[PDB]
Formats: structure tokens, sequence, C-alpha cells
């Protein structure tokens, strides 16, 4: 499917322990409401525009 | 959203703003109060957001 280091994003969000993808170019991690703790190297497709 | 502007309506308390933080369902809120208070005729001030 798509979008597999979503739980990580939570799981380490409950302490706030942050967070750093290497390959998930993902968008729906840009909103720091839901994923507060999401450290991303490279940006999203949205970002691509 | 809508007992609130129900209470506030019965006080007649016309002007008001919304405090919110990140933590979830933040946007709609804005959005449900948008629709809620939009609807009305009457002239309520939302100051800020």
């Amino acid at each position: 499917d798509h979008l597999t280091p979503t739980p990580i994003s939570y799981t380490a969000g409950f302490y706030r322990i942050p967070v750093i993808g290497l390959t998930t170019r993902m968008s729906i991690y840009s909103d720091k409401s839901i994923h507060l703790s999401f450290l991303r190297t490279v940006p999203p497709y949205s970002h691509q525009a | 959203a809508s007992v609130m502007l129900n209470i506030m309506e019965e006080y007649d308390w016309y002007i008001f703003s919304i405090v919110t933080t990140y933590f979830p369902g933040y946007q709609d809120f804005e959005n449900k109060v948008r629709s809620t208070i939009e609807n009305s005729f009457v002239g309520w001030e939302l100051e800020e957001v």
C-alpha cells in the first residue's frame, strides 16, 4: 500500500520523540497538527508544484 | 460548537473570538462555526482565530 511509516510518527509523537523519515515523500505528514514530531529530509509531492 | 453558539445566542453575546490550538478538529471547528455563524442573518462578529 502506501504510507507504511504512519504509526511511528504517532507512537513517538505521544512522548514528543522526534522522528526523521528517510524515504517518505508522502505529503500527509506535512501537517504539524496530526504529526507533530515529524522531521522530513525532503519536500512532499505538494512542494513539487 | 453548535451548543456554544446556542448558548451565546441565548445570552445574545454577538461578538466573540476563538482561541484554539493545533489539537485535533481545530480546523473544522472553524469550518463548522463558519457555516453556523455565516448562515444566520444576524451581524455577529468573529474577531480573531
